C-alpha cells in the first residue's frame, strides 16, 4: 500500500479509492511531495521530449502500415 | 368499544381569512417569503398533514375532506367525457358503423390553422381521434343515443357537487373523531359486501335489464334509433322474454333453487363473440353476479357490534411460527395508527392491479368492437402499465416515510418488521446478486447475439434457428388452458382467451384476437422484464429497510425521509435518504415499464393484429419480431427506426399533433438532464452575478431569489425525465397505431 | 416454541446470524469435510483435490457450447481450452498470493465455536498459499485431462 | 468472552469478543491415503516458487502464440483461411 | 370580502388571471387578423 | 484526517460542539466574545467530514471550518 | 502482404499475452507495501 | 479531579435477538468501540445496526464496530431516557483507550482546563495565498 | 514493389530498439 509514490497521503489510504486517485493524480507534478520548481519544469521537459517520440512512433507506424498492407501504389 | 357514528360539530369555520395568508398550515412557513425557496416549500409540504399537526384526529379529518375533494373532481371529469361524447362526437354515427368509423369526440376551434387536427374519422363528423374506449364502453351499456350521455353528464355534475358539498360538510360541520376511522373492522365489512358487492350485483341487475336486450338487437343486426328503450326492456318481461325466452318464467326458478332455468342468460361460454369481437355479454352478468355473491360473503367476517365475527388483531396475533418469533404482532397498531403504512399496501396492491387490469384486457378484450381497435387496445394497456408503475413506486416511497416518521422500536420487538430489519443485509445482497445475475444472463444475451451477428456468425446467436432458449413452462401452461374446455372445465364452451390457442377470431376483416406462440425471443424478453423488475423492488427495498439506519450514516432516521445528503465526509453521502432511493427508483421503473410497453406493441403488430384475406393473416410489420428482436439492433431497426416514420411523417396531416409533441417531449427530457447532471452552487453563484446586474438598475426583488434545493432539482430532473420519455413514447405510439390500425 | 434462528455462537452483537442454513448439522458437516476447510491437512493435497474437481468441470461448457461444437475435435480443443482456463485461474492464485501474503503481523487468535483455541490455517500463510497454487496446477491440469479420457471412454455419454 | 450470562465482552477473553472463529475448520492429518499423497506432491515438488510456477503459467503464454501461428490454422478459423471474390462498392469504387 | 379579493390577488392567480386575458387577446388578434407575417400598416 | 480551524469569530454558541456525530469539537474557555468561550478541535483524527459542525455556525462568514484531506479508515466512516 | 504469419502471432502477444503481463504486474506493484 | 473509568468486563450486554448488522471482521484486526452505560430500569431501545434490544436494569454494555454508532447511541440515551454513558475504544491486543467524555465533562460545556487545539486567531479571509505557499505540503489554513 | 519480409522484420528490430530507449527514458522519469 505504498504505490502512489509521488502523494505520501494518497498511500496512506486503506480503500481502492488510493489506486483510483493514484492514477488521476499522476501527472500534476506541482501537488506531488517534494516538488519543486526546477524539478517541476525538468519533468516537464522530460514529458515533451516523450510525447514527441510518441507522435513520431505514431506517424511512423501509420506509414508502415500503409506501404505493408495498403494499396496506396494502386 | 361498540363501533358508532361519533362525529364533532363545528370544528373549522367557513371564511377566507387563510386563503388570503399563504403558508398558514405550516409554522415554519410563518417568517413569510425571505427567499425563493419559501414558494417551493409552499406547495411542497401542501398535504404533508402529518408536519402540518401532531393531531392523528386533523390527520384523518383532512385526508378524508381530501378524498372527497378528489372524488368531485374525478366526477367533474366523469361529466366532461360524457357532454364531449354527447356533444362534440359521433357515437351515434359510430353505432351504424363501428368498423369503419374512427371514434371521435374532440373538435378544435379554426385560429392558426390548427383546425387540420379535425381528421376525417367518418359518418360526416370531423374531429380528433381519441384511444379512451369511451364508445365501446357506451356501446356495451347499451347508450345508443346521445340524450343519455348527456342525462349522464348532468348527473356526474350534480354528484360532483354532491362530493365537495360533502367534504365541505365533513369538515366544517360534522368531522368524524378519531375512534370512528380507527374501525378497521366496519370499514372492511362494507367496503367487501356494500361496497364491491352491492355494485357488482347492481351492475349485473343493470346488464341483464339493459344491456343484454340492446346489444343482443344490435349483434343481431337492428338500427340504433330502431331498438327499444332501455325502460321498455326492464319493466316489460314480455319483450325481454321474446329476447329471453327464460323470463317468462319470473323470478320463481331464483327463489325455487332452480336456478338451470337462468341458463340463457347466466351462460359460462368462454372466448368472445364472433360478431363483435368481446366476451359474451351473459358471461359478465354471469361473473358479476358470481363475484357480487362472494364479495357479499366475505363482507360478513369481521366482528363489530355483536359476538358473531372475526377479530383482525387476534387473527394476526395467532399467526406465530418457529422461524417468526412473536409473529404479526403490532401490525395491527401500525395498520390503525399510521396512514402512510396503510397508503404504501394500498399503492402496492393497485398498482398491481392496475396491471393486471392492462393484461387482462388486452387478452380478453371486454367490450365489442375492442379488439379490432388497434388503438383503443394499445392506449389501454400502456395507460394502465404507467398507472400501475407509478402506483407501486409510491408505495415504496410511502413505506420508507412510515419507516422514518410512524415506527416505533418499543411496539415492535421481535415481531415481523423487526426481524426483517435485522437481517436486512442478507435480504439486499441476495436481491443485489439475483439482480447481477439476470442482468447477465439477459442482456448479455442480446449483446452475445450482436456481436454474433456482426461477425457473421448467425448459427452462434440465441434464437430458434440457432442456439434455441424455448419457454417450456410458460407453453406448457398456454396449452393446459387451451386443452382446459371439456376437461378440468367441463362446463366450459371454450377457453377464457383465443390467446391459449385454438382458431383466429377476426372482426370486420380485422384478427380481434389469435394465438400468441412464444418462442425465444419472448423467452428473453421475459427474462429482460424480469431483471428490471427486481432492480426496481432493490432500489425501493433498499430505500424502505435503510431508511432508518445504516453502516455508514447510524442516525439516518433523525436526518428524516428527505434530505439531499450528510456532507461530503466518508467519501459521500450524496442521495442516501429514501427520498433519493425513490427519486432513482422512479428511473427504473420508467425503463421497465417502457421495456415492458415496447415489447407488447411489437408483439401484437407482429404476430396478432392484421387483417385476414381469406388465405392467411397479413399482420402489420409481418411477424419480424420471432426473427428481429433477439439482438438490440433488431429493437433499434425493425422497431424504433421502421415504426416511428408514421409520427415523422404526420406533419401536414390530422397527426401533426403527434409529430409536434414528439419532439416536445424530446425536449422535456433533454431539459431534464440540466437539472440531473447540475449542482446547487453552480446556479446559486450565477444568480449571484445576475443579481448584481439587477441591483445596478434598481430592480433586484425582495424576495432573493436562490437556486432550487438539491431535493428540489432532482424532483425536477426526474419529472420532466418521465413526462419527456413517456409523452415521446405516447406520440409515437399513438401516431404508429393511428396511421396503420 | 423453537427458534431455529439464533445469533452466531450466542453473541448478538456481531454481523452474522445461526439459521438452518448455516448451523444444519448436515450442511456444516459437509461444508467443514471440504478440502478447503482442512486446517490439519497440507495445502497441497487439498490443492489437488480442488484443482481436479475445477478443471474436471471446466471442460463441459466449452464442450457444448465452444466456437467448434459443431466438429468432431470439439473435445481435444475444449481440453486445451479448459487448460488455458486453469492456467489462467493459476496464475491468479499465484499474484492473489503474493499480494495477500507479504509481511507479518501479530494477529488475533482463532477458536472454534465451542472456544476450543486452535492455530491459524497453514492455507493463510506464504509458503501456505504456495503449495496450495502448485497443487492446484498439477490437478487443474489433470482434471482437464481427464475430462477429455471421459469423452473418449464412458459406454453412455 | 465468558458468555455465561448476558456479557460479550471480556477483555482477558478478547479473542472471542470478537467473532474470530473458524466456524467449519477443523484440523484432522488421517484423510488422503499415504500413496496417493506422496504421488501428488512428488509431481509438485519444485513447482512450488513463484517463479518455477509462473513458468508453467509461461507456457500457456507461448500456447497462445502457438494458437495463433500453428493452433488456429489447424482448427481453419475464418481469418486464417482464404478469401472468395470481393465488392465494387457505391460509386465507381473497389 | 376583504380576504376573498386579497386571495384573488395573490401571485398564482394574478398570474392565471393575467396570462388568461393576454392569451385570449392574442387569440382574438389571430382570429381577426390572421396570417400577419409582416408589419403591414 | 481532516483540517478542522476555529476563527476568532466564533460567539461560543456551542452549536457546532453538540452538531458534531463523532465528538471532534468541544469548548474551551476564551475572551474574545462575550460567551468567553471558543470551540477547538483535538480530536480531528475522528472527524468524518459530513461538515454538520458548518451547518449550525451562525457567523457570516462561518468560525469552523472542515478542509477535506488525506482519508482514513475512520474519517471514511467504514465499519468493514 | 509480406509475412502473412506475423499478424497471426502479434495479434494474440499484444491483446492476451501483454495485457495478462502488465495487468499482473502492476497488481503486483501497487500493493507491495515498500516499494 | 477526573480520572477516566476502567472498562468492566462483567457489564452484561441488552437483551438483544442477534442482527447482520453488527461487528465484522475489523474488529478483529483493527479496533471497536464499547458503550457503557447506566439504566434505571429494563425497556426497550433502538440499536445503531437495525432492530430493537432491551437495555437491562443497572449496568449495560454493547460493542460497536465505529465510533459514530457508540455516539448516535448515547444521543438516544440523553434526549430519550436521560441516561449518561461512557464510549471507550478496544484494539486487538487488548488496550482500552476512554473516549467521547474525556474530562468527565461534556464537551458543549466548558470545562476550563482543556486545549484549545485548532483555534486561528484570524479571519477567513486572512489567510495566506495559495500561490505564497506553493510547492508546499501544506493548505492556506495551516498557516 | 512491395516490402519483404526482410524490411519488415528490420522495421521489427528497430522498434524493439526504440522501445528499449522508451523504457529507459520512462524509468528515468519515474526516478
Ligand atoms: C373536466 C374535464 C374537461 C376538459 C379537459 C375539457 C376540455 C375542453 N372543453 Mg369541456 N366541459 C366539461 C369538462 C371538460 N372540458 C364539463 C364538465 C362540461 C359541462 C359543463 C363541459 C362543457 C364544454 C362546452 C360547452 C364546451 C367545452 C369545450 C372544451 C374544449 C375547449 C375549452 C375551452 O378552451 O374553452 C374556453 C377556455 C376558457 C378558460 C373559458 C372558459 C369559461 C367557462 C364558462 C368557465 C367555467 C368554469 C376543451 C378541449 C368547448 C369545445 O368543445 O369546443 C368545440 C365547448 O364549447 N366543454
Ligand atoms: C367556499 C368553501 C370553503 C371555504 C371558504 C373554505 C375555507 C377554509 N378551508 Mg376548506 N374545504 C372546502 C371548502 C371551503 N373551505 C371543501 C369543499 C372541502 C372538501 C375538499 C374542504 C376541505 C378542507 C380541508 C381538509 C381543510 C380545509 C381548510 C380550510 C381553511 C384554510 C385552508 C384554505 O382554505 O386555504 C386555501 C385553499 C385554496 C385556495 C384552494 C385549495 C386547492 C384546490 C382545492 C385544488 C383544486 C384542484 C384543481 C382542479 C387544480 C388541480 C389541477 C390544476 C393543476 C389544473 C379555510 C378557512 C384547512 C384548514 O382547516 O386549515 C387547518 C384544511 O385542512 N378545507
Ligand atoms: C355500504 C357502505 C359504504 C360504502 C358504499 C362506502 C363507499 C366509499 N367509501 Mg366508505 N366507510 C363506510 C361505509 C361505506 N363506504 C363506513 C361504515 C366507514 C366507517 C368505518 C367508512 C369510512 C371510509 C373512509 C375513511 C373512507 C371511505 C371512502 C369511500 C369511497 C372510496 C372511493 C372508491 O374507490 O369507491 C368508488 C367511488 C364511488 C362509487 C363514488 C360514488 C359515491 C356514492 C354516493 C357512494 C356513497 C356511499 C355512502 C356511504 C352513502 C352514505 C352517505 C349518506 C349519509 C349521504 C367510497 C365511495 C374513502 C373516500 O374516498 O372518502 C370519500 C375514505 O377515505 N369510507
Ligand atoms: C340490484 C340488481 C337488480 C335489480 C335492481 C333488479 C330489478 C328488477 N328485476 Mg332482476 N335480477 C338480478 C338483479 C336485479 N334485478 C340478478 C342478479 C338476476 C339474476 C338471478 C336477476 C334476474 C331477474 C329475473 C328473471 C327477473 C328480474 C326482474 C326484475 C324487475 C322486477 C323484480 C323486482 O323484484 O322488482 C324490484 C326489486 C327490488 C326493488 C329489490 C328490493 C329488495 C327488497 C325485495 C325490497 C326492499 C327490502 C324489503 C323492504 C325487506 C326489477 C326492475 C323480473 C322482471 O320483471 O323482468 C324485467 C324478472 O322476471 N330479475
Ligand atoms: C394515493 C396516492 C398518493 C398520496 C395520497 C400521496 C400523498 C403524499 N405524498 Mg406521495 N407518491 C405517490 C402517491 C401518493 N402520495 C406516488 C405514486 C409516488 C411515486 C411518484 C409518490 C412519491 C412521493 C414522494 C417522493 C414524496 C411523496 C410525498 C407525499 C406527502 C406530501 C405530498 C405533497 O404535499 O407534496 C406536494 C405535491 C405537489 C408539489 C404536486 C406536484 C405534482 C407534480 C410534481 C407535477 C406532475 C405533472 C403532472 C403529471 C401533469 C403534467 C402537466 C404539466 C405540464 C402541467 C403526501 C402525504 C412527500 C413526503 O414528504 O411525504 C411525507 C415526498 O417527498 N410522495
Ligand atoms: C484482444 C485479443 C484476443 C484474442 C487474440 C482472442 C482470441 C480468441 N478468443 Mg477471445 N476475447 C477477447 C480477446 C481476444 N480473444 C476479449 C477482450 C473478450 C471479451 C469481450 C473475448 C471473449 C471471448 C469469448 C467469449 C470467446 C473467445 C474465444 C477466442 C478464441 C476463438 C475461438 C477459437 O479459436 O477456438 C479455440 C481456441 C483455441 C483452441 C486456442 C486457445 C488455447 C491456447 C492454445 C492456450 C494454450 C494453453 C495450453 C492449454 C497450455 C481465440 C483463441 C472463444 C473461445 O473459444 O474461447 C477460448 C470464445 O468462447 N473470446
Ligand atoms: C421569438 C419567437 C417567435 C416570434 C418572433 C414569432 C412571431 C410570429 N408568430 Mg409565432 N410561434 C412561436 C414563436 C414566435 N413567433 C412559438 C414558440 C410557437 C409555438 C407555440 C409559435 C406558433 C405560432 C402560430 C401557430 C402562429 C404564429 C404566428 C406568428 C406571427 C403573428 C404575429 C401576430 O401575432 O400578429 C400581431 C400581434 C400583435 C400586434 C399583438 C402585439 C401586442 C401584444 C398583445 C403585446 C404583448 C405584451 C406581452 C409572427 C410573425 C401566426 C402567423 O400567422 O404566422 C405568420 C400563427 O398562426 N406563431
Ligand atoms: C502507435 C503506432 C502504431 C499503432 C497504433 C499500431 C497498431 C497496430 N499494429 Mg503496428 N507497428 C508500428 C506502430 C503502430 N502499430 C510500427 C512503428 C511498426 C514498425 C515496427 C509496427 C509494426 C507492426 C507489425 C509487424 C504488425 C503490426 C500490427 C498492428 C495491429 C495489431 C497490433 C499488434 O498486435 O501488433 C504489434 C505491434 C508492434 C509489435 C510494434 C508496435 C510498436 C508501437 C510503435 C508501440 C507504440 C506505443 C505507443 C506510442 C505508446 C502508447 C501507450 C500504450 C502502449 C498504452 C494494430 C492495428 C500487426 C498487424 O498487422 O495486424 C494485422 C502486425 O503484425 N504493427
Ligand atoms: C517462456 C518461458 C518458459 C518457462 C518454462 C518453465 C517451466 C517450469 C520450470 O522450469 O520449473 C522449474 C522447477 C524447478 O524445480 C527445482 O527442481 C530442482 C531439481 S532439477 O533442477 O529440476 O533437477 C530441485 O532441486 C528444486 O528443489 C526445485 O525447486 O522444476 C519443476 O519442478 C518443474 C516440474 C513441472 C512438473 C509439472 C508439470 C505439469 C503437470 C500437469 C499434470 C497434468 C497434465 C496432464
Ligand atoms: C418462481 C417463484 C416466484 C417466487 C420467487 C421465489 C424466490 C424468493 C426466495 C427468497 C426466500 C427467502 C427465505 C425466507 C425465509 C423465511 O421467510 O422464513 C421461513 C418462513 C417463516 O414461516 P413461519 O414458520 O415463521 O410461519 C409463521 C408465519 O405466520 C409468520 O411469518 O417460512 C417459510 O419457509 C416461507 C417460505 C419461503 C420460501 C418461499 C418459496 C415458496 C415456493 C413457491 C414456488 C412457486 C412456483 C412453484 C409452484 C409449483
Ligand atoms: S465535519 Fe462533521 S465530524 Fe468533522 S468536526 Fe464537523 S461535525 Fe464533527
Ligand atoms: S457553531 Fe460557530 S459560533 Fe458556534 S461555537 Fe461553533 S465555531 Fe463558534
Amino acid at each position: 500500500k505504498l504505490f502512489p509514490k509521488f502523494s505520501q497521503a494518497l498511500a496512506q489510504d486503506p480503500t481502492t479509492r488510493r489506486i483510483w486517485f493514484g492514477i488521476a493524480t499522476a501527472h500534476d507534478f506541482e501537488s506531488h511531495d517534494g516538488m519543486t520548481e526546477e524539478r517541476l519544469y525538468q519533468k516537464i521537459f522530460a514529458s515533451h521530449f516523450g510525447q514527441l517520440a510518441i507522435i513520431f512512433l505514431w506517424t511512423s507506424g501509420n506509414l508502415f502500415h500503409v506501404a505493408w498492407q495498403g494499396n496506396f501504389e494502386q | 368499544k361498540k363501533v358508532k357514528i361519533v362525529v364533532d360539530r363545528n370544528p373549522v369555520a367557513t371564511n377566507f381569512e387563510k386563503w388570503a395568508k399563504p403558508g398558514h398550515f405550516s409554522r415554519t412557513l410563518s417568517k413569510g417569503p425571505t427567499t425563493t425557496t419559501w414558494i417551493w416549500n409552499l406547495h411542497a409540504d401542501a398535504h404533508d398533514f402529518d408536519t402540518q399537526t401532531s393531531d392523528l384526529e386533523e390527520i384523518s379529518r383532512k385526508v378524508f375532506s381530501a378524498h372527497f375533494g378528489q372524488l368531485g373532481i374525478i366526477f367533474i371529469w366523469l361529466s366532461g367525457m360524457y357532454f364531449h361524447g354527447a356533444r362534440f362526437s359521433n357515437y351515434e354515427a359510430w353505432l351504424t358503423d363501428p368498423t369503419h368509423i374512427k371514434p371521435s369526440a374532440q373538435v378544435v376551434w379554426p385560429i392558426v390553422g390548427q383546425e387540420i387536427l379535425n381528421a376525417d374519422v367518418g359518418g360526416g363528423f370531423q374531429g380528433l381521434q381519441i384511444t379512451s374506449g369511451f364508445f365501446q364502453l357506451w356501446r356495451a351499456a347499451g347508450i345508443t343515443s346521445e340524450l343519455q350521455l348527456y342525462t349522464t353528464a348532468i348527473g356526474a355534475l350534480v354528484m360532483a357537487a354532491a362530493m365537495f358539498f360533502a367534504g365541505w360538510f365533513h369538515y366544517h360541520k360534522a368531522a368524524p373523531k378519531l375512534e370512528w376511522f380507527q374501525n378497521v373492522e366496519s370499514m372492511l365489512n362494507h367496503h367487501l359486501g356494500g361496497l364491491l358487492g352491492l355494485g357488482s350485483l347492481a351492475w349485473a341487475g343493470h346488464q341483464i335489464h339493459v344491456s343484454l336486450p340492446i346489444n343482443k338487437l344490435l349483434d343481431a343486426g337492428v338500427d340504433p334509433k330502431e331498438i327499444p328503450l332501455p325502460h321498455e326492456f326492464t319493466l316489460n318481461p314480455e319483450l325481454m322474454a321474446q329476447l329471453y325466452p327464460s323470463f317468462s318464467k319470473g323470478l320463481a326458478p331464483f327463489f325455487t333453487l332452480d336456478w338451470a332455468q337462468y341458463s340463457d342468460f347466466l351462460t359460462f361460454q368462454g372466448g368472445l363473440n364472433p360478431v363483435t369481437g368481446g366476451l359474451w355479454l351473459t358471461d359478465t352478468v354471469h361473473h358479476h353476479l358470481a363475484i357480487a355473491v362472494l364479495f357479499l360473503i366475505a363482507g360478513h367476517q369481521y366482528r363489530t357490534n355483536w359476538g358473531i365475527g372475526s377479530s383482525l388483531k387476534e387473527i394476526l396475533e395467532a399467526h406465530k411460527g418457529p422461524f417468526t418469533g412473536e409473529g404479526h404482532k403490532g401490525l395491527y397498531e401500525i395498520l390503525t395508527t399510521s396512514w402512510h403504512a396503510q397508503l404504501a399496501i394500498n399503492l402496492a396492491l393497485f398498482g398491481s392491479l392496475s396491471i393486471i387490469v392492462a393484461h387482462h384486457m388486452y387478452a380478453m378484450p371486454p367490450y365489442p368492437y375492442l379488439a379490432t381497435d388497434y388503438g383503443t387496445q394499445l392506449s389501454l394497456f400502456t395507460h394502465h402499465m404507467w398507472i400501475g408503475g407509478f402506483c407501486i413506486v409510491g408505495a415504496g416511497a410511502h413505506a420508507a416515510i412510515f419507516m422514518v416518521r410512524d415506527y416505533d422500536p418499543t411496539n415492535n420487538y421481535n415481531n415481523l418488521l423487526d426481524r426483517v430489519l435485522r437481517h436486512r443485509d442478507a435480504i439486499i445482497s441476495h436481491l443485489n446478486w439475483v439482480c447481477i445475475f439476470l442482468g447477465f444472463h439477459s442482456f448479455g444475451l442480446y449483446i452475445h447475439n450482436d456481436t454474433m451477428s456482426a461477425l457473421g456468425r448467425p448459427q452462434d446467436m440465441f434464437s430458434d434457428t440457432a442456439i434455441q432458449l424455448q419457454p417450456v413452462f410458460a407453453q406448457w401452461v398456454q396449452n393446459t388452458h387451451f386443452l382446459a374446455p371439456g376437461f378440468t372445465a367441463p362446463n366450459a364452451l371454450a377457453s377464457t382467451s383465443p390467446s391459449w390457442g385454438g382458431d383466429v377470431v377476426a372482426v370486420g376483416g380485422k384478427v380481434a384476437m389469435m394465438p400468441i406462440s412464444l418462442g425465444t425471443a419472448d423467452f428473453l424478453v421475459h427474462h429482460i422484464h424480469a431483471f428490471t423488475i427486481h432492480v426496481t423492488v432493490l432500489i425501493l427495498l433498499k430505500g424502505v429497510l435503510y431508511a432508518r439506519s445504516s453502516r455508514l450514516i447510524p442516525d439516518k432516521a433523525n436526518l428524516g425521509f428527505r434530505f439531499p445528503c450528510d456532507g461530503p465526509g466518508r467519501g459521500g453521502t450524496c442521495q442516501v435518504s429514501a427520498w433519493d432511493h425513490v427519486f432513482l427508483g422512479l428511473f427504473w421503473m420508467y425503463n421497465s415499464i417502457s421495456i415492458v410497453i415496447f415489447h407488447f406493441s411489437w408483439k401484437m403488430q407482429s404476430d396478432v393484429w392484421g387483417t385476414v384475406s381469406a388465405n392467411g393473416v397479413s399482420h402489420i410489420t409481418g411477424g419480424n419480431f420471432a426473427q428481429s428482436a433477439n439482438t438490440i439492433n433488431g429493437w433499434l431497426r425493425d422497431f424504433l427506426w421502421a415504426q416511428s416514420s408514421q409520427v415523422i411523417q404526420s406533419y401536414g396531416s390530422a397527426l401533426s399533433a403527434y409529430g409536434l409533441i414528439f419532439l416536445g417531449a424530446h425536449f422535456v427530457w433533454a431539459f431534464s438532464l440540466m437539472f440531473l447532471f447540475s449542482g446547487r452552487g453552480y446556479w446559486q453563484e450565477l444568480i449571484e452575478s445576475i443579481v448584481w446586474a439587477h441591483n445596478k438598475l434598481k430592480v433586484a426583488p425582495a424576495i432573493q431569489p436562490r437556486a432550487l434545493s438539491i431535493t428540489q432539482g432532482r424532483a425536477v430532473g426526474v419529472a420532466h425525465y418521465l413526462l419527456g420519455g413517456i409523452a415521446t413514447t405516447w406520440s409515437f405510439f399513438l401516431a404508429r397505431i393511428l396511421a396503420v390500425g | 416454541k423453537v427458534q431455529v434462528v439464533q445469533p452466531v455462537n450466542g453473541d448478538p452483537f456481531i454481523g452474522m446470524l445461526e439459521t438452518p442454513v448455516t448451523s444444519s448439522p448436515a450442511i456444516a458437516w459437509y461444508l467443514s469435510n471440504l478440502p478447503a476447510y482442512r486446517t490439519g491437512v497440507s495445502p497441497l493435497l487439498r490443492g489437488v483435490e480442488i484443482g481436479l474437481a475445477h478443471g474436471y468441470l471446466l471442460v463441459g461448457p466449452f464442450i457444448k457450447l465452444g466456437p467448434l461444437r459443431d466438429v468432431e475435435n470439439v473435445a481435444e480443443i475444449v481440453g486445451c481450452i479448459n487448460g488455458a482456463a486453469t492456467v489462467l485461474i493459476l496464475t491468479l492464485c499465484l499474484a492473489y498470493g503474493a499480494v495477500t501474503f507479504q509481511g507479518e503481523g501479530p494477529q488475533v487468535g482463532v477458536k472454534t465455536l465451542s472456544g476450543r483455541s486452535i492455530p491459524r490455517d497453514p492455507l493463510q500463510s506464504a509458503d501456505g498459499w504456495n503449495k496450495f497454487t502448485a497443487g492446484f496446477a498439477v490437478g487443474g491440469l489433470s482434471g482437464a485431462a481427464w475430462g477429455y479420457l471421459c469423452t473418449q471412454i464412458l459406454p453412455y455419454y | 468472552k465468558y458468555g455465561e450470562e448476558s456479557r460479550y465482552f471480556d477483555l482477558k477473553d478478547l479473542e472471542n469478543t470478537v467473532g474470530s472463529w473458524d466456524m467449519y475448520g477443523q484440523e484432522d492429518k488421517s484423510r488422503y491415503n499415504g500413496l496417493q499423497s506422496e504421488f501428488f506432491e512428488r509431481a509438485a515438488n519444485g513447482l512450488s516458487r513463484r517463479e518455477y510456477i509462473l513458468g508453467l503459467v509461461a507456457i500457456g503464454g507461448a500456447g497462445i502464440l502457438a494458437w495463433g501461428g500453428k493452433g488456429a490454422a489447424d482448427v481453419r478459423l475464418p481469418t486464417v483461411g482464404p478469401q472468395q471474390p470481393a465488392q465494387v462498392g457505391p460509386r465507381g469504387r473497389l | 370580502m376583504k380576504d376573498f379579493t386579497t386571495y384573488l390577488s395573490t401571485a398564482p392567480v394574478l398570474t392565471l388571471l393575467s396570462v388568461t386575458v393576454v392569451a385570449g387577446l392574442l387569440i382574438e388578434i389571430n382570429r381577426f387578423f390572421p396570417d400577419a407575417l409582416i408589419a403591414a400598416f | 484526517s481532516h483540517t478542522v480551524k476555529i476563527y476568532d469569530t466564533c460567539i461560543g454558541c456551542t452549536q457546532c460542539v453538540r452538531a458534531c456525530p463523532t465528538d471532534v469539537l468541544e469548548m474551551v474557555p476564551w475572551d474574545g466574545c462575550k460567551a468567553n468561550q471558543i470551540a477547538s478541535a483535538p480530536r480531528t483524527e475522528d472527524c468524518v467530514g459530513c461538515k454538520r459542525c458548518e451547518s449550525a455556525c451562525p457567523t457570516d462568514f462561518l468560525s469552523v471550518r472542515v478542509y477535506l484531506g488525506s482519508e482514513t479508515t475512520r474519517s471514511m466512516g467504514l465499519a468493514y | 502482404m509480406s509475412a502473412q504469419f506475423l499478424p497471426s502471432i502479434l495479434v494474440p502477444l499484444v491483446g492476451l499475452v501483454f495485457p495478462a503481463v502488465a495487468m499482473a504486474s502492476m497488481f503486483l506493484y501497487i500493493e507491495k507495501e515498500e516499494i | 479531579a477526573f480520572t477516566p473509568p476502567t472498562l468492566q468486563s462483567d457489564t452484561p450486554s441488552p437483551i438483544f435477538g442477534g442482527s447482520t448488522g453488527g461487528l465484522l471482521s475489523q474488529a478483529q484486526v483493527e479496533e471497536f468501540h464499547v458503550i457503557t452505560w447506566e439504566s434505571k430500569k429494563e425497556q426497550i431501545f433502538e440499536m445503531p445496526t437495525g432492530g430493537a434490544a432491551i437495555m437491562r436494569q443497572g449496568p449495560n454494555l454493547l460493542k460497536l464496530a465505529r465510533k459514530e454508532q457508540c455516539l448516535a447511541l448515547l444521543t438516544q440515551l440523553r434526549t430519550k431516557f436521560k441516561i449518561d454513558g461512557y464510549i471507550y475504544r478496544v484494539f486487538p491486543n487488548g488496550e482500552v483507550q476512554y473516549l467521547h467524555p474525556k474530562d468527565g465533562v461534556y464537551p458543549e460545556k466548558v470545562n476550563a482546563g482543556r486545549s484549545g487545539d485548532n483555534t486561528n486567531m484570524r479571519r477567513i479571509g486572512q489567510n495566506k495565498e495559495p500561490v505564497q505557499i506553493k510547492f508546499s505540503g501544506k493548505i492556506p489554513a495551516e498557516f | 514493389m512491395p516490402i519483404a519480409d526482410y524490411q519488415v522484420f528490420t522495421a521489427l528490430f528497430l522498434a524493439l530498439a526504440t522501445g528499449i530507449f522508451a523504457v529507459r527514458l520512462g524509468v528515468a522519469l519515474y526516478k
